[PDB]
């Protein structure tokens, strides 16, 4: 079956190199001209670059030219995307996509048709060490009907971290909202459950945070304070 | 250089109904041969993206009969002649002619259903906020339709921006509601000056626009 | 050879007319961009500054050289570095330390402009392998001096039907000097001798002229 | 452990036919009279050389040798070269296989082509990026060792890929004895019989006999004295 494995991702510092490689299994890999479409942090795609037929490239973004630089491999059936001179803004998804129409087969040469596309791989591009999250309160407004309360996990990075309530078991009327990020690259974002009033001066509620790369796993007893 | 767009935006769709979508160009896409280059490409969510309609009109391999495409010059358009619950996500349309080639910002395809209006409250920093610099406010919405609604962050009549962001899930797969959440950021130096601070939220399901507010000194 | 819109097409060791006759083994195309007219510089046995080190050629290199233009196209990108002729030299770390690769100012400079070179290496006696241009197959006539082209053997005689029991991946036979005594033929797999066509020298036989005209032959 | 390889080796170079002709070339042969290396499977497949082509005999009367594997780096890296043999497959295959040590079951890629009671003795060279395994099938009836005579060694297939090859490795079935010897560029002298199959041949570069024997152009030589090279 056809494959497309990518790999070269990782946390690179602004103004270095990497090497994305895209392989590709089960298919004739010369009669397909390939493609390297990016895809930015919840955002819409964004074609970036191409390689016909004949290791010929077909040009690159208009914001990106100047850096990128492409090769093709028939014999080895691999593509290679060379990454020079980065910034912060090229953070994001990378997928190698391959055209559709075999070539000679029908004008000029066929280039559209993504149609096959691989798990893309995870670059990401900052400047700060490893911290640890910071856990803070969001007890209930003390105000009818059901009160929210939540825990506002701040400063960390990197990704992911897991937030749950009650060690678990609350799963009804939970929500958490996707990372959002910061001035200084160091993230933040939040959970929170809403729980009816009259459970929130006497009940028990507990939101706990993991953090696997800085191996922690706090507890933080959440209640109405005055 | 060829900028396209999209229209609508975003259209709520119910199971059942046909569904149509515009993509626009600059240029027209007539090449020689007479066949116009645009492509129509689905994304699920979470998944990777995959391909729906190539060149013009050609129904792509393996995807069913549900699909129309029509038009040529600078408009196209895209109607499933019946739309399903598995027929949700983001659509782009890509052109083929000029190089480099572009994607469009997409349409934001979901399920429609009756509208609700939005529960709001709001959140003061902490005691672990006083002993550190930085002060943090956070407004909540939950349970709201449709994806439109907007914040005001507001002190003293004297209006914020840049410092205060925001961010809203996933789309309830039971009562399909949105929630968003915004948060402002200060040191501690203006925060324990300004007395009143108001979220103020303006959505459809509302007769005005909603203000909770807080005063500081309990 | 008669469509010469490319600028350089030079075959050697074969004469461009006598193409269309010759069932060769195998062809390589091996194509690469390089700028200004090194086609002079790649040449069999010479030297020069791309051939000493990127891409040399043989002494008896039974093939042909192709180059033209592609202005229209290339206008940084395009890169160049005691080696065997035809060799991939990948191995290009930076070696104190400088640059292994130097660049090509892709422009509209002749003077320096891009171009296309395409090497067509043929072998034709290198294998049982066939590769012919356009001709057309006859019926072979038996048993008469006549003359015949197998494929690319060229020879004149008359074709015995032979029982030679050549093993099965033999294709064709012979003896103590260069004589082709046997051949098995393409389209129906059979061993026919070949006997070469009858030939000796006249004698004439004669008394004087001053006794008579008459004469004999032997 | 090792053995005796009495006249092993030589098969046929041209594929021209000849007649009832002593035919003198030099190629790339088994010396004659050489140190074939056993190789006993009791409690056996290490990576072995493969500097000049390789004459690889297989002695079998239970069938558990499976194929080889050629190549120089051997994990995902290069097209490593692969012969399998199960109950209806012969695959050649040169893709980049993952699978470090022995890959079957007892009980990237560029390319692909499908088809002590015997002897099948195979040789493997590589030239021009033509690899070519000519092999040959014999019936014995022995428990011991190599035997001792003469047979052809017919030319079976040529593969199109071309690749440095400096080590293989044999593989067989999870849950015998084999010989392996090397080649060398001599000169023999090869005596095409009457159906053009090679009968004998000689080696000239043994010792003095086989010499003059390759120089005279015949199988034997009357008495006197023969001048044949240049000491230098
Ligand atoms: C040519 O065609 C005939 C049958 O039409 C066939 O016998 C023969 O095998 C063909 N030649 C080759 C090389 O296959
Ligand atoms: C091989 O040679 C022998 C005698 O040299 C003769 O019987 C025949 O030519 C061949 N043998 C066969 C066909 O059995």
């Amino acid at each position: 079956q056809v494959q497309l494995l990518e790999s070269g991702g990782g946390l690179v510092q602004p103004g270095r190199s990497l090497r994305l490689s895209c392989a590709a299994s089960g298919f004739t890999f010369d009669d397909y001209a390939m493609h390297w479409v990016r895809q930015a942090p919840g955002k819409g795609l964004e074609w970036v670059s191409g390689v016909s037929w004949n290791s010929g490239t077909i040009g690159y973004a208009d914001s990106v030219k100047g850096r990128f630089t492409i090769s093709r491999d028939n014999a080895k059936n691999s593509l290679y995307l060379h990454m020079r001179s980065l910034r912060a803004e090229d953070t994001a998804l990378y997928y190698c996509a391959k055209a559709v129409e075999m070539v000679r087969g029908l004008g000029a040469d066929p280039e559209y048709g993504m149609d096959v596309w691989g798990q893309g791989t995870t670059v990401t591009v900052s400047s700060a060490s490893t911290k640890g999250p910071s856990v803070f309160p969001l007890a209930p407004s003390s105000k009818g009907g059901t009160a929210a309360l939540g825990c506002l996990v701040k400063d960390y990075f990197p990704e992911p971290v897991t937030v749950s309530w009650n060690s678990g078991a609350l799963t009804s009327g939970v929500h958490t909202f996707p990372a959002v990020l910061q001035s200084s690259g160091l993230y933040s974002l939040s959970s929170v459950v809403t729980v009816p009033s009259s459970s929130l001066g006497t009940q028990t509620y507990i939101c706990n945070v993991n953090h696997k790369p800085s191996n922690t796993k706090v507890d933080k007893k959440v209640e109405p304070k005055s | 250089d060829i900028v396209m767009t999209q229209s609508p935006l975003s259209l709520p769709v119910t199971p059942g109904e046909p569904a149509s979508i515009s993509c626009r160009s600059s240029q027209s896409l007539l090449h020689s041969n007479g066949y116009n280059y645009l492509d129509w490409y689905l994304q699920k969510p979470g998944q990777s993206p995959q391909l729906l309609i190539y060149l013009g009109s050609n129904r792509a391999s393996g995807v069913p009969d549900r699909f129309s495409g029509s038009g040529s010059g600078t408009d196209f358009t895209l109607k499933i002649s019946r739309v399903e619950a598995e027929d949700v996500g983001v659509y782009y349309c890509m052109q083929a002619l000029q190089t480099p080639f572009t994607f469009g910002p997409g349409t934001k395809v979901d399920i429609k259903r009756t509208v609700a209006a939005p529960s709001v409250f709001i959140f003061p920093p902490s005691d672990e906020q006083l002993k550190s610099g930085t002060a943090s406010v956070v407004c909540l919405l939950n349970n709201f339709y449709p994806r439109e609604a907007k914040v005001q962050w507001k002190v003293d009549n004297a209006l914020q921006s840049g410092n205060s962001q925001e961010s809203v899930t996933e789309q309830d797969s039971k009562d399909s509601t949105y929630s968003l959440s915004s948060t402002l950021t200060l040191s501690k130096a203006d925060y324990e000056k300004h007395k009143v601070y108001a979220c103020e939220v303006t959505h459809q399901g509302l007769s005005s626009p909603v203000t909770k507010s807080f005063n500081r000194g309990e | 050879y008669n469509s010469a819109s490319f600028s350089t097409f030079k075959c050697y060791g074969v004469s461009p007319t006598k193409l269309n006759d010759l069932c060769f083994t195998n062809v390589y195309a091996d194509s690469f961009v390089i700028r200004g007219d090194e086609v002079r510089q790649i040449a069999p046995g010479q030297t020069g500054k791309i051939a000493d080190y990127n891409y040399k050629l043989p002494d008896d290199f039974t093939g042909c050289v192709i180059a033209w233009n592609s202005n229209n196209l290339d206008s940084y990108n395009y890169l160049y570095r005691n080696l065997k002729p035809f060799e991939r030299d990948i191995s290009t770390e930076i070696y104190n330390c400088y640059f292994p690769l130097q660049s090509y100012g892709f422009q509209p400079t002749v003077g320096y402009q891009p171009y296309r070179v395409v090497v067509l290496s043929f072998e034709l006696l290198h294998a049982p392998a066939t590769v012919c241009g356009p001709k057309k197959s006859t019926n072979l006539v038996k048993n008469k001096c006549v003359n015949f082209n197998f494929n690319g053997l060229t020879g004149t005689g008359v074709l015995t039907e032979s029982n030679k029991k050549f093993l099965p991946f033999q294709q064709f036979g012979r003896d103590i000097a260069d004589t082709t005594d046997a051949v098995r033929d393409p389209q129906t797999l059979e061993i026919l001798d070949i006997t070469p066509c009858s030939f000796g020298g006249v004698s004439v036989i004669t008394p004087g002229t001053n006794t008579s005209n008459q004469v004999a032959v032997l | 452990a090792y053995t005796n390889s009495f006249t092993r080796g030589v098969y046929y170079p041209d594929k021209v036919f000849r007649s009832s002709v002593l035919h003198s070339t030099q190629d790339l042969f088994l010396p004659f009279f050489s140190n074939v290396t056993w190789f006993h499977a009791i409690h056996d497949n290490p990576v072995l050389p493969f500097n000049d082509g390789v004459y690889f005999a297989s002695t079998e009367k239970s069938n558990i040798i499976r194929g080889w594997i050629f190549g120089t780096t051997l994990d995902s890296k290069t097209q490593s070269l692969l012969i399998v043999n199960n109950a209806t497959n012969v695959v050649i295959k040169v893709c980049e296989f993952q699978f470090c040590n022995d890959p079957f079951l007892g009980v990237n890629c560029t390319f692909e082509y499908v088809s002590f009671k015997n002897l099948r003795e195979f040789v493997f060279k590589n030239i021009d990026g033509y690899f070519k395994i000519y092999s040959k099938h014999t019936p014995i009836n022995l428990v011991r060792d190599l035997p001792q005579g003469f047979s052809a060694l017919e030319p079976l297939v040529d593969l199109p890929i071309g690749i440095n090859i400096t080590r293989f490795q044999t593989l067989l079935a999870l849950h015998a004895a084999y010989y392996v010897g090397y080649l060398q560029p001599r000169t023999f002298l090869l005596k095409y019989n009457e159906n053009g199959t090679i009968t004998d041949a000689v080696d000239c570069a043994l010792d003095p006999l086989s010499e003059t024997k390759c120089t005279l152009k015949s199988f034997t030589v009357e008495k006197g004295i023969y001048q044949t090279s240049n000491f230098r």
